[PDB]
């Protein structure tokens, strides 16, 4: 059949092709996206769940309150769509409503990270102890890996060193 | 996501008779749980503790020092609720069974009773006294109070933290000072290098918390005031707290080995 | 209009994925490996999760579940999907803990992002409403646009020749006459501004007469004139006549996603000892000493060179798990490149030692045993 | 002194090992 | 025996305008601090610390568990009344010397406010966030955001010191602060005023924001003692 248009087709094709192909679905979040993230790009670094529970956590979505919703965490989709609400209802411009979402995005970012140092500090204070923290599990891993390399580089060395002796002609010795 | 859940026994719209007003237990529970709970979905709203009960995140978030701000909202919606689910409308009389297991480890009832309500004052600060259940590979069951700070934890699970002294008062050059600085030291080189100190039974099932009383000033503040002169306050909120126990309750908990 | 189950589609969590960003751009005009890749400068794909339930049953919310043997294991559950489905009819992933876990190393810094200033380290936040800005207007004059960040022009001694051809050809000279309007626009203030005083004591803005009159008047000053350029053009200031325009403009927002602080200008309360000096140290590795000149360190997942002052200066086979130092890290900041570097100086001792108190690696411990 | 050298005769060639800028 | 102090503009009559109830004020300080004062005085009734001011006996009484006691009281007196101390009438501007040196250490005030307040919301505890002034390498005049656990003297003579004057001057790594500015976190000062603070409205979050515009900005400039560059 004639698949579904998600994009009006070039009207001056006087004798056009793939008339039964379906055709890409772009919406105009995908602008955003790509903007955003671009700014953004350790954004992408914290990870973030696409598989869905139920389907239903588009129900709890009224972007008109922040970006703060019910369902979803905090991410660069939660600008965008905010940003994508301003831009429509209050009629702003891209920049515009750019700024004002991805400004209410820091301060709510800049509080999720002040909360672990000071819970871990305020935890210490009563006699709370923790376990190994990232950065010395990583240094730790760091070793283990840079020993295999020495041991590699050493028994390579030795070849290439022995190569060389029999490389020369020592043949007759005089 | 965690949504609040009734009380007992109506106590969010009635609240209890001589403890707490139904305004106080309103601002309490209802409108204090409720704004935890809000603030903890938020901070597993898209993580694996997205569907796990409170609980299950106090033991996973007690260790990791990067997912402590989210060990305290998970500790202090399980340890409010647990201090609530502990009250009833109208005093109950102690079992007969744990009247006597009482007496074999604090002397007499009574005597349980000023060493819970001066462990609450002399720490001044917010925070949960427990009354757990300790029993070791060959010792009986013995009983014990525990004090926990802001947001301790009283399961073994969680000994990372669970906050029973605070150091800026007991950790100093005097030879209790030193001893109680050495220790600090070794749970934390013990903890950090994975090393335990104290052998625990497979299951956490060395400490039961049988009892608790949220210490909190957010709870009583209001109902009993600050306590200028000694009339109300804090104390006054410690022992009338002791009349709603429900010992009934506390005692089915308390799964006493069976010995006369 | 849309149908409903074109409804739910838009809202998924799988079309929510972002496209796969550029790269960060290197030197076009250099060689590079063509096999072998290393780990990029930040993420180019999302990292993705799953409940420990799933995973243990390989479901990631993909086209199929991903192999038991290559995503169960590990602590941290983090996968890179290039492709959801390619021609060989399977998930081309990848572990994302090499991007994943650097974000929270950093993070695990507590330092916050820099504007970079030439070589009194005054400090100033990237998120500030005087800078952190992209939307403007008309008449916004130069001054303002020094503290923009996000220009729409190109950077001209960035470009390469070719491009540089190509942008001319298709970007600056059809807006020939656009460019006329913009100047009948300000010439329109010009007669007006004869009449500053007029009332104390704007016309149509269209005049052929009156934009020739002006450029010609311009070409015995060239500087107004790139000013006036510019504008229109959207390109960041390069001469002198300030936010630091020698490397070029940033190609993302200056914090770049890794982090939102905003100072450093707090005192972490040590238990015992009290409010400490500075910031507790950090173990750094030693790459590539001195003795290819310059000494390199690995601080936090991060390459940044090593401090301003030894195990630095040659290499030794001898030290376990190679040579590692101590060290604090003082400023941080964006290159225009999309890099992190660090501006990292050497750590005191004292401090080491009592971070290694917590630790328990402390061999004499501050507290007690010390004597003086 | 050539204990020196001899030292850093072996330094560049772990060096060379290292094939990354 | 210590008495109780009266406040800076006859705040427990009219209380602030915007930022505190005449009843609050009751309850936050007229009551509260007469609390902790009595519950000192029997502690320190008849021994070298009868008269000594609050200030002295913290440093004193610190880091002993058989003085635990009053080091709490003495502390939480002393913090509870530094907090009303520096609380204006109207809201005053901020002098130019002082908002000169604030652009140097945070790059603008809202950075300031916004750490302030943060660290306050960010806490889960009752303590007292602290804006004190040292002395650091590079930057004679450094101003830092401190913050205490449910004790904290901001003062360095409250903590552990090694000897050899034989006690030393600061502890390991410490440094040397003059507090400045507090805030009491404590719920006897917000909990009643603004409440729980339960889906946004009021609560903690707005009691430090409002506590923001009523700062003696005047007095919060001589205490940092700008014209000695170099402190010791």
């Amino acid at each position: 059949p004639y698949p579904i248009q998600h994009s009006p087709p070039n009207p001056r094709a006087r004798k056009p092709r793939n008339l039964f192909r379906p055709t890409k679905i772009v919406y105009p979040e995908d602008e955003l996206r790509r903007d955003f993230y671009r700014d953004h790009p350790w954004e992408l670094a914290r990870p973030r769940m696409i598989i869905e529970l139920d389907g239903k956590d588009a129900r709890f979505l009224d972007w008109s309150k922040g970006l703060r919703q019910r369902g979803i965490p905090l991410s660069g989709e939660s600008v965008v769509q905010r940003q994508l609400w301003l831009m429509e209802n209050q009629g702003m411009t891209k920049q515009e409503a750019y700024d004002k979402a991805r400004h209410e995005f820091y301060k709510l970012r800049q509080l999720e990270q002040m909360e672990r140092r000071i819970a871990v500090e305020e935890a210490r204070m009563v006699g709370g102890y923790f376990g190994k923290d990232l950065l010395t599990v990583g240094m730790e891993l760091e070793n283990k890996t840079y020993e295999s390399w020495k041991k590699w580089a050493t028994t390579e060395i030795a070849r290439q060193e022995s190569a060389r002796a029999s490389m020369y002609t020592n043949v007759v010795d005089n | 996501q965690h949504y609040l859940m009734p009380l007992r026994d109506n106590f969010e719209q009635e609240g209890i008779r001589n403890f707490l007003s139904p305004g106080s237990v309103n601002m309490a529970y209802t409108e204090y749980q409720t704004f935890i709970l809000e603030k903890l979905n938020a901070l597993v709203v898209g993580t694996d503790f997205e569907q796990k009960d409170t609980k299950s995140i106090v033991l996973a978030t007690a260790r990791d020092p990067e997912l402590a701000h989210v060990f305290n909202h998970a500790s202090m919606a399980h340890n409010n609720h647990f201090f609530f689910d502990h009250l009833s409308p109208v005093p109950v009389k102690m079992g007969d069974k744990l009247f006597y297991h009482i007496n074999e480890n604090f002397g007499s009832v009574d005597t349980l009773r000023d060493e819970m309500i001066g462990t609450a004052v002399s720490m001044f600060g917010p925070g949960f006294v427990w009354l757990v259940r300790t029993q070791l590979p060959g010792q009986p069951v013995a009983l014990r109070v525990m004090a926990t700070y802001l947001a301790g934890s009283p399961y073994p699970g969680a000994h990372w933290r669970r906050q029973e002294m605070d150091a800026q008062t007991s950790i100093g050059s005097s030879p209790q000072g030193l001893s109680n600085g050495q220790r600090f030291f070794e749970r934390s080189a013990a903890g950090f290098k994975g090393n335990k100190l104290e052998p625990t039974a497979p299951g956490g099932t060395d400490l039961i918390p049988i009892l608790c009383l949220n210490t909190w000033e957010y709870a009583w503040l209001r109902e009993y005031g600050t306590g200028v002169g000694g009339m109300g306050g804090k104390l006054a909120y410690a022992q009338s707290w002791w009349n709603m126990i429900d010992w009934a309750k506390v005692e089915e908990e308390a799964r006493l080995e069976t010995r006369i | 209009g849309v149908s409903p189950g074109g409804a739910l589609l838009r809202t998924s969590r799988m079309f929510s994925l972002p496209p796969v960003i550029p790269p960060p751009p290197g030197n076009k005009l250099q060689m590079i490996s063509e096999r072998a890749s290393a780990t990029e400068a930040y993420p180019t794909h999302q990292v993705l999760t799953t409940f420990e339930s799933s995973r243990s049953r390989g479901d990631w919310g993909l086209k199929r579940p991903l192999p038991l043997k290559s995503t169960t294991g590990t602590t941290y559950p983090m996968v890179k999907v290039k492709e959801m489905d390619s021609l060989e009819q399977i998930t081309d992933f990848t572990s994302g803990t090499q991007h994943g876990l650097t974000l929270k190393k950093f993070q695990a810094l507590n330092i916050p992002i820099s504007t970079p200033s030439e070589i009194r380290p005054v400090q100033r936040s990237v998120f500030e409403a005087d800078t952190d800005v992209t939307a403007f207007s008309p008449d916004e004059q130069i001054q303002e646009a020094e503290k923009r960040w996000k220009f729409s022009g190109p950077w001209l001694a960035g470009m390469t020749p070719g491009e540089f051809k190509e942008y001319l050809a298709k970007t600056v000279r059809p807006k020939r006459a656009e460019f006329r309007k913009f100047i009948q626009k300000k010439i329109a203030a010009q007669k007006t501004e004869a009449a500053n005083r007029e009332l104390q004591e704007k016309p149509e803005s269209i005049t052929d007469d009156e934009v020739t009159e002006y450029l010609r008047r311009l070409r015995n000053d060239n500087q107004v004139l790139y000013d006036l350029v510019g504008q229109f053009l959207d390109l960041a200031p390069l001469k002198p006549p300030s936010p630091y325009g020698g490397r070029g403009p940033p190609i993302t927002h200056p914090s770049a996603g890794i982090s939102y602080l905003r100072t450093a200008a707090y005192l972490n309360n040590h238990p015992i000892y009290g409010p400490q000096k500075s910031h507790p140290p950090v173990q750094a590795r030693v790459l590539k000493p001195r003795r290819g000149n310059d000494a390199k360190i690995g601080v936090a997942g991060f390459v940044a060179d090593g401090p301003l002052g030894s195990v630095m200066d040659k290499f030794d086979p001898s030290i376990e798990g190679g040579a590692k130092l101590w060290v604090n890290v003082d400023k941080a900041t964006v290159d225009s490149t999309g890099r992190v570097q660090l501006t990292v100086s050497d750590a005191k001792a004292t401090d080491v030692l009592i971070a290694k108190e917590l630790i328990g690696d402390a061999r004499e411990p501050i507290f007690g045993s010390a004597p003086k | 002194v050539q204990e020196l050298l001899q030292s850093e005769v072996t330094s560049n060639n772990y060096m060379r090992m290292m094939r990354r800028r």
